[PDB]
C-alpha cells in the first residue's frame, strides 16, 4: 500500500476570491469559491446560510449520478462550515473535473477543502477523502487506479475530520463484509495522517 | 494543545486549540478565533499576533491576520464605495460586501432639505461607518464625528482606482512601513486607501499612473532589501 | 423550545410515537391487486406508503453486449403524497431515491441480465419498475426497496418461441413462467441526534431536527452491498458494529416475511 | 347530535336565519360546509343557525383578526414577517408580511426607529388592517398596548423574560437592549 | 344503489396508526449518553408610565395649545 | 448575484487613455497577450492560457449509425459551454444570449470551413462510422473569449489520435494501443479568429481587449481566417456603424496576426511531439512551477499498513452480538401480513353502521 | 449544374447585377400599430409591431436612458417543400431575431422613449432566398407604419461569388451550393453599415468587389421602396385635408 | 434523452402489437344496473383533504392541498391531472401527454361550478388527482372523487358534483350503455359523460363526440346521465356522514 504521486497548485484564477488546483497522480480537479455574497430572498434562510454545489464531467452532460454525487459533497460541507457566523449569505463550492485516474471522488472532497481554506471560510477542522479498493481474494488497495478499480470487486470511499479522525462520507461500491470495512476504515484513519501533513505543510510554506 | 505567549508569529491551521495564559481572563477573541471555555480555538489560517500598548495592563487582543479578498464590514473602517441607486431619500452604495449601505442626503456637510448636494449614480465616497453589526445593512457617514468633514465626502476627479487584497493593505497601513516614501521618491502621489480593497492613485503623467498601479499591487510580495533596491533600480529608466 | 422538548421523551426513553427508541412501526403489505400491470406490490410501514409496478416490453440489445436485458427503475414524489412538492420536473428526493434504487439493483445482484434474452443479439425483455409514493412520513428508501423486492417475487413472464421461416415472435400466453431471483437486499435506516444518540425508523419532524442520517442495507448472507451515509454529525467503529446487531434481526425479520407472504400464494 | 354536507334543507327565513358559513335561496336555509349543526339560541327567539367544522386545519384571514407571528428579516424602514398562528391555532403553512414604518406605536408618531424595535428571530402579536397589495400582501399593525413582540430570544440562546416598556437586559451577561414590550 | 363491502387493497390503504417492560436494550438513553442569576423583577406590570397612553390622554385634557 | 458595476472615473480614465493612445498594461495597439500553452496525458486535452483568460479543449470519438442520407461521412457535435467560475455573472439559464451567438461563431467557423476532414471517417456505409464531439470550457474570463476557445479547439483537435480498425471482406474488428497504434487526423487548415474593438464611434481600435477595455467599448468585429490568405468568417456585433477602408485594414492585420499565432501553434506542437517521442515525462503534473510557493512534491509513501488487522479483530470481537427476541408474523387471508404490535380484532367489520 | 451560363444568364433568367421584383403594401392589420408586407421575389414576408407601451411583468428591467426593443421570429410550417416543424426553442430563430435586435437597435433613434418596451414580430409565410433582407425590410416598413422615428431607412441585400464574378440576392438554389454568401443591412445617406454577414471560404481580393456590389445592390432596393413610400404618404396626405 | 431520469432502451415495441391471440367478444349485459360502488373519505393523513374512491375496475386517489399564497377579489383554482403508468394495456411517458392536459381541463371547467371562490381573495387551491388502474368510466371518477376531497378539506361550496359515463353500441340497433367497462368501451362508437348537481339540478360539465349524429338519441343519453348523477348520490350522502362522524369522534 502507498499513495500515488501528488500536487496542488493555488491562486490560479484572478476573478474568484480563491482557487485551488489539486491533482493526485494523473486525475485532476480544479476549485474556486465566491466568499459571502448576496442570495436571492426566495432561497435565503435567517441565522444560517446556503451552500450550493455544482460539479461539471468532462463528456456528456450532468445527471442524476453527478447532482447525487453533489449532494454528499454538499452535506460534508455543511457539517465543517460556521453558517451561524454569516446570515443571510451564500457560501458556493464549486469543483471541476480536469482530468480522470481513478478515485474521483476523494480528490474532489479534498480540492473542496483547499479551495474552502484559500478563499477564507471560518471552519470548524478540516476534512480529507480516501478511497479504498480491495482485489477479488481480499489485499486492500489505498488510493486505487482505474486499472486496478475495473477487476477489482469492490471499491469504497470514506471522509475523516482532521481532529479525532471520525467518519463524515462514506460512498461504497461492491459488496464485501463488515470484517474489510473496518479494515479499509483503519486504512483510511492511517492514511489521513500523510495527507494532513501535506495540508501543514503546505500552508506554513505559504506564509513564509 | 500548545499554549499561547509561545506560538506567536507561527503559523496555524483551522481546528487547534491553544491554551491562553492561566485565572480567566476577559481578552476578547479576534476575528479567526472564537473562545470555548478556557481554552480558544481557531478558525482561520494566518499567524498569531498579539498587541499590548507600553503597559503591563489589557492592553491586548488576539487575532489571526491572513490573506484574502472577500470584504465583511467592520465598525469604524475606512471604506470606499460606489453609488448605485437614489431610491427615496437615501443613496443606496456598494461597498463590496454581502449587502449595500445607505447614506442619506443630509449627511454631506452643511446640507438641508434645499442645499442637496449633488450625487450621481456610479461615483466614488470616501467615508466611514458608524453601524456596522449584523443585523441590518450597514449605514455610513460622510462627514466626521463632530461634524466638519476632513478630507471625507465625494473624492476622485483625474486618477484610477484599483483593487488589491486586503494583505497589502494591512501592510501599508502600518507605522513601521517605508513603502510609500520610496514608492513616492521616484513618483510624486497622493493615495486614499479603502479597508474593502480598494484603493486611488493620482500621478502626473497617464504612463506614471500606469506604473504605479501595476507595481503597487505586488509590494506585499518582493520583500525589501536584496530584492527591494534593484527592483526600483531596474523601474528607474 | 424544539430541542428540548423532545429530549424530554428522549431522557423519558419514550419518544411521542410511543416507542422504545429502539423499535419499528407496524409492517403490512398487499401483493397481486392492479391487473393491468405484469407484478405489484403495497407496502404500509405506519404511513409512508410506496407502491410499485412492474411492466415487460421488447427491446433491442446493447452494442457492447447483447446478451443483456435492461431493467430500469424510477422513483416519483407527486405533490399529493406531501405539501412541499412541487409541479414540474422531477426532484432532488425523487432522483436519489431512484439513484439510490439503481445502485442497490447494481451492486446486489439480484437479477442476472442473461436470463432475460430470448435470442442473443436482436431482441431481450426490458423490465419498467416505476415507483409513486403515496405518503411520505420518513424512511423514504426503506420502504421503496422492500416495495421493489415484494414487486420483483411477484413478476411472471410468458413462453416466448420464435419461428425460423417467419423470424418473428408468438407468445405463448397460457404458459407464464417466473422469475429468478438470487438475494434479498433489505435496507435500514439510522437518524443521529447533535453528537451521540442514535434512533431507528425516524419520522420527517425527527429528520426535520435531525443532523445526519445513515442507511444499510445486508445479503442473506451477511455480505454488506451499500453504506450509505450523506452526512452529518459523526459516528464511530462501536456504533457502526451496535448498528448492524440489529440489522441483523430486522434482516430476519424482513425476510421472514417475504418467506411466509409468498407460500400463502 | 347530527353533522352536515355543504347543501341541505335547514330551515325557513322565518324559522331562523343564516349563520356562518351558511347560504340561503329560494326562501330555504342551505347548508355550505361538513360540520356540526350548531343552533345559537342566544335570546330573543329565532336562533341564527350555523354549522361549524370546530376543527380548523387551516383558515383564511380576513380584515381585522388577531395573528401570532414570527419575524424573518428587518430594513431600515419595514419589517418582513411570517404569520405562524392565527390567534390561538397552529398554521399549516407560512404567509408573508410587512410592518411599516407608521404601526408601531399606538400614536403614528414620528421617530420610532425600526432598527430597535423587531430584532429578527422573535414572536409577535400583531392585527391586520387590509388585504395589502402586490407587495406587501397583509398590512399588519401593532399600534396597540396589547401587541408587540411578546417572546423574545438572547444574542446566544436562552430564553428572555420583559423588564421595562422600551428596554430590556440580559439575564445572564445583564446587557442591555431595546424592544416594543406588549402587554400580557 | 346498492353499496358495497370492501377488498385487501383499501383495507390495508386505510390503515390509522395510533411502559410494557424493556427490550431492544443497547438503545437506551442512559447507556448511550454554577448558575447565580440574580435575575431582576419577573415581570415588569406596566404599573407606570407607558408613554402612548400619556400623550393622549395629556394632550386631550390639557386642550389648550398655548 | 450580479456583478460589481461600473464607476464614473474607469471610464474616463480608459477614454483619456485612449485617446492619448496608451494602454492601462503597457501593450501597443497591435499587439497580443502572450500564450501558454499546456498538454495532457491522453490525446486530444490541452490549456491554453491568452493572457489571463483559461480554455480547456477536449476531443472524443465514438461508433454511431450514419442517420439517412450522407451515407459517406461522419457526424461532428459541438457544445460550448460557460462556467459559473469564468465570472460572477455566468448563472446556469440566465446568459442564453451570449451562448447562442458564441456557438454559432464557433460552428460556423469550425464546420463551414472545410479543415477537418470528414469524408475518411467511415467503416462501412450505412453503418457505423466515427462521430467525433469537440468540447471547449471556459475556466477564467478575462476578455476575448473566443479567440482563446478558437485556439484551444484548434489546438484539441491537432492533437487527438482516433483508434484504428481492420477492414476486409465484410468483417470488422477494433484494436486497442496495445493491439494497434492510435492514428492522427487530417487537417487540411487552420481557422483562427481574431477580433477588434471599435471606441468612441470607430475613430479609435484597439487590438486583443480585455474585459475592462470592453465595458468602455461601442462594438465588435471578429474576423476568423485561416491560414495561407483565405478569410473564412466575418461578425460585426455591438454597437459599431463601419466604413469600408476600415474592413480591409482589418483584413490585414488579421492576415498578419494570424501568421504569427500559426506560428507559435506550430512550435508549440513541434516541441510537444519532440518531447513526447525523446521519451521524458509529460503531463498536467510536470507543468507547475517549482520557482513558486504555491506547489510541492513529495513522492510514494507506504504509511503503515502494520496495525489494521488487530484494530479491526477487537472491534469485532468487543461488541454486543445481536439478540433474539424474533418476531411472529400474523396471517389475515393469503395475500396480505402484519408484523408488528398488530391489531386487535381480525378486521373492521360495520365500524360505522 | 450550370448556375452561370457563358451567355451570362442565371438559372432563372437575370443577369449578374439585377435584382427580383417587390411588390409592397402598407397598413395591412387593424388591431395593430402597424403592419407591413412585402413579397421580394419569391420570398412571402410579414411584420407586426406594437408601439410603446409599459414594460410587460413590471419585474424591474427597465433602462432609464433609452426603451427595450423586443423583436421576434417565427416561421410557418409550409414555408419549403418539407414541412420541416419546429418548436418554438430552435436556436435559428434566437440568433437571426438577435441579429435583428442588434440592428434595428442601431437605427431606431431609442433615446427618445425612457421606460418602455417596443415589441416588434416578423411572419415568413414562404422561404426561397434571402429571408433576413426579406425581414428587415418588412420590419422596416411595419415601424414606418407606426410612426416610430428613426435615423434613415434601413435595408439589407445579399450578395455571392461564382466562377470570378460578384452576384446579387441569391436564391435558395444558388444559395444551397456551398459559395461565399454575404449580407449587409445599409444606411443610404451615410453609407454606414449596421450589420455584416458572411460564410463560407473567399479570398481576400474579392471582398471589396462582393461588398461593392451587395451595397449597389441595397442602394437600388432603396430607391424602389422609396416609391412606395412617397406613394403612401402622398396617398394619406390627398385622403386627408 | 431525458436528464432527469434513469435511460434506458431508446426504442420499446410493447408484446401487445405482437400478441397472437386474436382479441375476443364482450358479451352483452343489462343496460339498467350500476356498478357497485365504495367510497372512503379522509384517507391521507399529510393532505388537507383526501378521498379514494374505487368502483369495479376504477382505482382513483384524490388528495386538496390547502390555499397557498398567491379575478382578485377572487382565488384561483389550480388543477393537476394525472394517471398511473401501469394503467391500461400499455405503457405510458411519465414526462406527460394531450390527453391528461384535456382530461384536467375537463375537470377544471367542472369543480369550479361547486365552489365559492369569492371567499378566499388572493388565495389558490390545488387538486390532485391520481388514477392507479383503468377499468371502465374515468371521468366519471376524476369529478366524484375530486368533489369528495373539497367536502372533507372543509372548503365552502354551493353543492357537490356527481359524474356519470355512457357508451354506444356498435350493432345495427345502438342502444346506450351504463358505466360501460373497457370491453364495452374499446368496442363502442360514442361516449358521453354528465356532471349534474343533484339538488340544484343543474349540469355541471358535458363531453361527448362520437357516430350518433340524430338530436334524438343524445336526449336519452343526458337523461340517463342525470338519472345515474341522481342515483349515485345516496352513498356519498352517507360516505361524507360517516367521514364527519369518525373526524369528529377523533378529537
Amino acid at each position: 500500500c502507498s499513495l500515488r504521486h501528488f500536487a496542488c497548485e493555488q491562486n490560479l484564477l484572478s476573478r474568484p476570491d480563491g482557487s485551488a488546483s489539486f491533482l493526485q497522480g494523473d486525475t485532476s480537479v480544479l476549485a474556486g469559491v465566491y466568499g459571502p455574497a448576496e442570495v436571492k430572498v426566495s432561497k435565503e434562510i435567517f441565522n444560517k446560510a446556503t451552500l450550493e454545489v455544482i460539479l461539471r464531467p468532462k463528456i456528456g452532460l450532468p445527471g442524476v449520478a453527478e447532482k447525487s454525487r453533489e449532494r454528499l459533497i454538499r452535506n460534508t460541507c455543511e457539517a465543517v462550515v460556521l453558517g451561524t457566523l454569516h446570515p443571510r449569505t451564500s457560501i458556493t463550492v464549486v469543483l471541476q473535473v480536469v482530468s480522470d485516474a481513478g478515485s474521483l471522488l476523494a480528490c474532489c472532497l479534498n480540492a473542496a477543502c483547499m479551495a474552502l481554506v484559500d478563499a477564507g471560510v471560518p471552519m470548524r477542522a478540516l476534512f480529507c477523502g480516501v478511497a479504498c479498493a480491495l482485489d477479488s481474494d481480499g489485499t486492500l488497495v489505498l488510493d486505487p487506479t482505474s486499472k486496478q478499480e475495473k477487476e477489482a470487486r469492490a471499491v469504497l470511499t470514506f471522509a475523516l475530520d482532521s481532529v479525532e479522525r471520525k467518519l463524515l462520507m462514506s460512498s461504497t461500491k461492491g459488496l464485501y463484509s463488515d470484517t474489510e470495512l473496518q479494515q479499509c476504515l483503519a486504512a483510511a484513519q492511517a492514511a489521513s495522517q500523510h495527507v494532513f501533513r501535506f495540508y501543514r505543510e503546505s500552508l506554513q510554506r505559504r506564509y513564509s | 494543545a500548545r499554549a499561547a505567549r509561545t506560538v506567536l508569529g507561527q503559523v496555524v491551521l483551522p481546528g487547534e486549540e491553544l491554551l491562553l495564559p492561566e485565572s480567566r481572563v476577559r481578552v476578547v477573541c479576534g476575528p479567526g478565533l472564537r473562545r470555548c471555555g478556557d481554552r480558544l480555538l481557531v478558525t482561520k489560517c494566518g499567524r498569531l499576533r498579539h498587541k499590548e500598548p507600553g503597559s503591563g495592563s489589557g492592553g491586548g487582543v488576539y487575532w489571526v491576520d491572513s490573506q484574502q479578498k472577500r470584504y465583511v464590514p467592520v465598525k469604524g473602517d475606512h471604506v470606499i464605495g460606489i453609488v448605485t441607486a437614489k431610491s427615496g431619500d437615501i443613496f443606496k452604495v456598494d461597498v463590496g460586501g454581502s449587502e449595500p449601505a445607505s447614506l442619506s442626503y443630509l449627511s454631506f456637510e452643511g446640507a438641508t432639505k434645499r442645499n442637496r448636494p449633488n450625487v450621481q449614480v456610479g461615483d466614488l465616497i470616501y467615508g466611514q461607518f458608524v453601524v456596522a453589526n449584523k443585523d441590518m445593512e450597514p449605514e455610513m457617514v460622510c462627514i466626521d464625528s463632530c461634524g466638519r468633514a476632513n478630507g471625507m465626502g465625494v473624492i476622485g476627479q483625474d486618477g484610477l482606482l484599483f483593487k488589491v487584497t486586503l494583505g497589502l493593505i494591512r501592510k501599508l497601513l502600518a507605522p513601521d512601513c517605508e513603502i510609500i516614501q520610496e514608492v513616492g521618491k521616484l513618483h510624486p502621489l497622493e493615495i486614499v486607501f479603502g479597508m474593502n480593497g480598494r484603493i486611488w492613485v493620482k500621478a502626473k503623467t497617464i504612463q506614471q499612473t500606469l506604473i504605479l498601479a501595476n507595481i503597487l499591487e505586488a509590494c506585499e510580495h518582493m520583500t525589501s532589501d536584496q530584492r527591494k533596491q534593484i527592483f526600483s533600480r531596474l523601474a528607474e529608466s | 423550545e424544539p430541542l428540548e422538548y423532545y429530549r424530554r421523551f428522549l431522557k423519558e426513553n419514550c419518544r411521542p410515537d410511543g416507542r422504545e427508541l429502539g423499535e419499528f412501526r407496524t409492517t403490512t403489505v398487499n401483493i397481486g391487486s392492479i391487473s393491468t400491470a405484469d407484478g405489484s406490490a403495497l407496502v404500509k410501514l405506519g404511513n409512508t406508503t410506496v407502491i410499485c409496478g412492474v411492466k415487460a416490453e421488447f427491446a433491442a440489445p446493447s452494442t457492447d453486449a447483447p446478451d443483456k436485458g435492461y431493467v430500469v427503475p424510477n422513483v416519483d414524489l407527486p405533490p399529493l403524497c406531501s405539501s412541499r412538492f412541487r409541479s414540474g420536473p422531477p426532484g432532488e428526493e425523487a432522483q436519489v431515491a431512484s439513484q439510490f434504487i439503481a445502485d442497490v439493483i447494481e451492486n446486489s445482484q439480484i437479477i442476472q441480465k442473461e436470463d432475460l434474452c430470448i435470442s442473443p443479439g436482436k431482441l431481450v425483455w426490458v423490465l419498467y419498475c416505476d415507483l409513486i409514493c403515496l405518503d411520505y412520513d420518513g424512511n423514504i428508501l426503506d420502504a421503496c426497496t422492500f416495495a421493489l423486492l415484494a414487486a420483483l417475487k411477484n413478476v411472471q413472464l410468458p413462453e416466448v418461441t420464435i419461428n425460423e421461416e417467419t423470424a418473428l415472435a408468438e407468445v405463448n400466453l397460457k404458459k407464464k413462467s417466473y422469475l429468478n431471483i438470487r438475494t434479498h437486499p433489505v435496507a435500514t435506516s439510522f437518524a443521529v441526534f447533535d453528537d451521540t444518540l442514535l434512533i431507528v425508523d425516524p419520522t420527517g419532524e425527527e429528520e426535520h431536527l435531525a443532523t445526519g442520517t445513515l442507511t444499510i442495507v445486508m445479503d442473506e448472507e451477511g455480505k454488506l452491498c451499500c453504506l450509505h451515509k450523506p452526512g452529518g454529525s459523526g459516528l464511530t467503529g462501536a456504533k457502526l458494529q451496535d448498528c448492524m446487531s440489529r440489522a441483523v434481526t430486522r434482516h430476519k425479520e424482513v425476510k421472514k416475511l417475504m418467506d411466509e407472504v409468498i407460500k400463502s400464494m | 347530535v347530527r353533522y352536515c354536507i355543504p347543501g341541505e334543507r335547514l330551515c325557513n327565513l322565518e324559522e331562523g336565519s343564516p349563520g356562518s358559513g351558511t347560504y340561503t335561496r329560494h326562501g330555504y336555509i342551505f347548508s355550505s360546509l361538513a360540520g356540526c349543526l350548531m343552533k345559537s339560541s342566544e335570546n330573543g327567539a329565532l336562533p341564527v343557525v350555523s354549522v361549524v367544522r370546530e376543527t380548523e386545519s387551516q383558515l383564511l384571514p380576513d380584515v381585522g383578526a388577531i395573528v401570532t407571528c414570527k419575524v424573518s428579516s428587518i430594513n431600515s424602514r419595514f419589517a418582513k414577517v411570517h404569520i405562524l398562528y392565527v390567534g390561538s391555532m397552529p398554521l399549516k403553512n407560512s404567509f408573508r408580511g410587512t410592518i411599516r414604518k407608521e404601526d408601531v406605536r399606538a400614536t403614528e408618531k414620528d421617530k420610532v426607529e425600526i432598527y430597535k424595535s423587531f430584532r429578527p428571530g422573535d414572536i409577535v402579536l400583531a392585527k391586520v388592517i387590509s388585504l395589502g397589495d402586490a407587495q406587501s400582501n397583509y398590512l399588519l399593525t401593532t399600534a396597540e398596548n396589547e401587541l408587540g413582540v411578546v417572546v423574545a430570544h438572547s444574542e446566544s440562546g436562552i430564553q428572555m423574560v420583559p423588564i421595562s416598556w422600551c428596554e430590556m437586559q440580559c439575564p445572564k451577561t445583564h446587557t442591555k437592549e431595546f424592544r416594543k414590550v406588549a402587554r400580557v | 344503489a346498492l353499496a358495497a363491502r370492501p377488498s385487501a387493497f383499501a383495507s390495508t390503504l386505510c390503515l390509522r396508526y395510533p411502559r410494557t417492560l424493556d427490550l431492544y436494550k443497547t438503545f437506551l438513553y442512559s447507556r448511550q449518553v454554577e448558575i447565580s442569576p440574580l435575575v431582576a423583577i419577573t415581570p415588569f406590570d406596566f404599573k407606570s408610565a407607558s408613554p402612548d397612553d400619556i400623550v393622549k390622554a395629556n394632550q386631550k385634557k390639557a386642550f389648550t395649545r398655548e | 448575484m450580479k456583478e460589481t458595476p461600473l464607476s464614473n472615473c474607469e471610464r474616463r480614465f480608459l477614454l483619456r487613455a485612449i485617446e492619448e493612445k496608451k494602454r492601462l498594461d503597457g501593450r501597443q495597439t497591435y499587439d497580443y497577450r502572450n500564450i501558454r500553452i499546456s498538454f495532457g496525458t491522453d490525446y486530444g486535452c490541452c490549456i491554453v492560457e491568452l493572457g489571463k483568460t483559461r480554455v480547456l479543449g477536449q476531443v472524443s470519438c465514438e461508433l454511431v449509425s450514419p442517420k439517412l442520407n450522407r451515407a459517406t461521412e461522419g457526424i461532428l457535435f459541438f457544445n460550448l459551454e460557460l462556467s459559473q467560475m469564468a465570472a460572477p455573472a455566468f448563472e446556469p439559464g440566465r446568459q442564453s444570449d451570449l451562448l447562442v451567438k458564441l456557438n454559432r461563431l464557433m460552428e460556423r467557423c469550425l464546420r463551414n470551413s472545410k479543415c477537418i476532414d470528414t469524408e475518411s471517417l467511415c467503416v462501412v456505409a450505412g453503418e457505423k462510422v466515427w462521430q467525433i464531439r469537440v468540447d471547449l470550457h471556459l475556466l477564467n474570463h478575462d476578455g476575448n473569449i473566443i479567440d482563446a476557445a478558437s485556439i484551444a479547439a484548434i489546438v484539441a483537435l491537432c492533437h487527438f489520435r482516433r483508434p484504428d480498425v481492420s477492414v476486409q471482406g465484410d468483417e470488422v474488428t477494433l484494436y486497442t494501443p496495445e493491439e494497434r497504434d492510435p492514428v492522427p487526423l487530417s487537417i487540411h487548415h487552420m481557422p483562427i479568429c481574431v477580433s477588434f474593438a471599435f471606441f468612441q464611434q470607430g475613430t479609435y481600435l484597439l487590438v486583443d481587449p480585455n474585459e475592462r477595455e470592453e465595458r468602455v467599448m461601442d462594438g465588435l468585429l471578429v474576423i476568423a481566417m485561416n491560414k495561407h490568405r483565405e478569410i473564412c468568417t466575418i461578425q460585426s456585433s455591438g454597437g459599431i456603424m463601419l466604413l469600408k477602408d476600415q474592413v480591409l485594414r482589418c483584413s490585414k492585420i488579421a492576415g498578419v496576426k494570424v501568421a504569427e499565432i500559426t506560428e507559435l501553434i506550430l512550435k508549440a506542437l513541434e516541441n510537444d511531439q519532440k518531447v513526447r517521442k525523446e521519451g521524458g515525462k509529460f503531463g498536467f503534473a510536470e507543468s507547475i512551477a517549482n520557482q513558486r510557493i504555491t506547489a510541492f512534491k513529495m513522492e510514494k509513501a507506504p504509511i503503515d499498513t502494520s496495525d489494521v488487522e488487530e484494530k479491526a479483530e477487537e472491534i469485532i470481537a468487543e461488541a454486543e452480538p445481536p439478540s433474539e427476541v424474533v418476531s411472529t408474523p400474523v396471517l389475515w387471508t393469503p395475500g396480505t401480513a402484519q408484523i408488528g404490535e398488530g391489531v386487535e380484532n381480525s378486521w373492521g367489520d360495520l365500524e360505522d353502521s | 449544374l450550370e448556375l452561370l451560363s457563358d451567355q451570362g444568364y442565371r438559372v432563372d433568367g437575370r443577369r449578374a447585377g439585377e435584382l427580383r421584383k417587390i411588390q409592397a403594401r402598407m397598413g395591412v392589420f387593424a388591431q395593430a400599430d402597424g403592419s407591413a408586407y412585402i413579397e421580394q421575389g419569391n420570398t412571402k414576408a410579414l411584420a407586426v409591431v406594437y408601439g410603446p407601451h409599459e414594460i410587460r411583468g413590471s419585474r424591474a428591467r427597465a433602462l432609464p436612458d433609452r426603451a427595450l426593443v423586443n423583436c421576434q421570429y417565427s416561421s410557418a410550417t409550409f414555408s419549403t417543400g418539407e414541412r420541416k416543424r419546429r418548436p418554438h426553442g430552435d436556436r435559428k430563430s434566437c440568433e437571426m431575431g438577435l441579429q435583428l435586435r442588434q440592428t434595428f437597435e442601431a437605427a431606431i433613434l431609442t433615446q427618445l422613449h425612457p421606460r418602455s418596451q417596443i415589441d416588434i414580430y416578423v411572419q415568413v409565410l414562404q422561404a426561397d432566398g434571402g429571408t433576413y433582407a426579406a425581414c428587415v425590410n418588412a420590419a422596416t416598413l411595419a415601424v414606418l407604419d407606426a410612426g416610430i422615428p428613426m435615423r434613415d431607412f434601413v435595408c439589407a441585400c445579399s450578395a455571392g461569388f461564382v466562377d470570378g464574378t460578384a452576384l446579387a440576392d441569391l436564391s435558395h438554389v444558388e444559395e444551397a451550393a456551398g459559395g461565399p454568401q454575404l449580407a449587409l443591412a445599409l444606411l443610404p445617406a451615410s453609407g454606414q453599415i449596421a450589420l455584416l454577414e458572411m460564410d463560407a471560404r473567399l479570398h481576400e481580393d474579392h471582398l471589396e468587389r462582393v461588398l461593392e456590389a451587395a451595397a449597389q445592390a441595397a442602394r437600388d432596393v432603396h430607391t424602389l421602396l422609396d416609391r412606395v413610400v412617397r406613394q403612401h404618404v402622398r396617398e394619406a396626405s390627398i385622403l386627408l385635408g | 434523452g431525458d436528464h432527469r431520469r434513469i435511460r434506458g432502451p431508446e426504442e420499446s415495441q410493447p408484446p401487445q402489437l405482437y400478441a397472437a391471440d386474436e382479441e375476443e367478444a364482450p358479451g352483452t349485459r343489462d343496460p339498467t344496473r350500476l356498478r357497485p360502488v365504495y367510497a372512503r373519505a379522509g384517507l391521507l393523513s399529510q393532505a388537507k383533504g383526501s378521498a379514494y374512491l374505487e368502483a369495479g375496475g376504477t382505482k382513483v386517489l384524490c388528495a386538496v392541498s390547502g390555499p397557498r399564497q398567491a379575478a382578485a377579489l377572487r382565488g384561483r383554482l389550480l388543477c393537476d391531472f394525472r394517471r398511473a403508468p401501469f394503467a391500461g394495456r400499455r405503457r405510458r411517458a411519465p414526462p406527460g401527454g394531450c390527453e391528461e392536459r384535456e382530461l384536467a381541463l375537463a375537470l377544471q371547467e367542472a369543480l369550479e361550478p361547486a365552489v365559492r371562490l369569492g371567499r378566499y381573495p388572493r388565495a389558490q387551491l390545488e387538486v390532485s388527482a391520481l388514477l392507479l388502474e383503468d377499468g371502465g368510466s374515468a371521468l366519471a371518477a376524476a369529478l366524484t372523487a375530486a368533489a369528495l376531497a373539497l367536502a372533507d378539506a372543509g372548503v365552502e361550496m354551493y353543492d357537490l358534483v356527481v359524474g356519470c359515463g355512457l357508451s354506444l353500441a356498435p350493432g345495427p340497433a345502438p342502444t346506450w350503455l351504463l358505466d360501460p367497462t373497457r370491453l364495452e368501451e374499446e368496442r363502442a362508437a360514442a361516449g358521453l359523460t354528465v356532471a349534474l348537481m343533484p339538488v340544484l339540478n343543474q349540469v355541471a360539465g358535458l363531453l361527448g363526440s362520437g357516430e350518433g349524429g340524430l338530436t334524438e338519441s343524445w336526449a336519452e343519453a343526458v337523461r340517463l346521465g342525470l338519472e345515474g348523477c341522481q342515483r349515485l348520490y345516496p352513498v356519498l350522502q352517507q360516505s361524507l356522514v360517516r367521514a364527519a362522524r369518525r373526524r369528529g369522534a377523533a378529537a
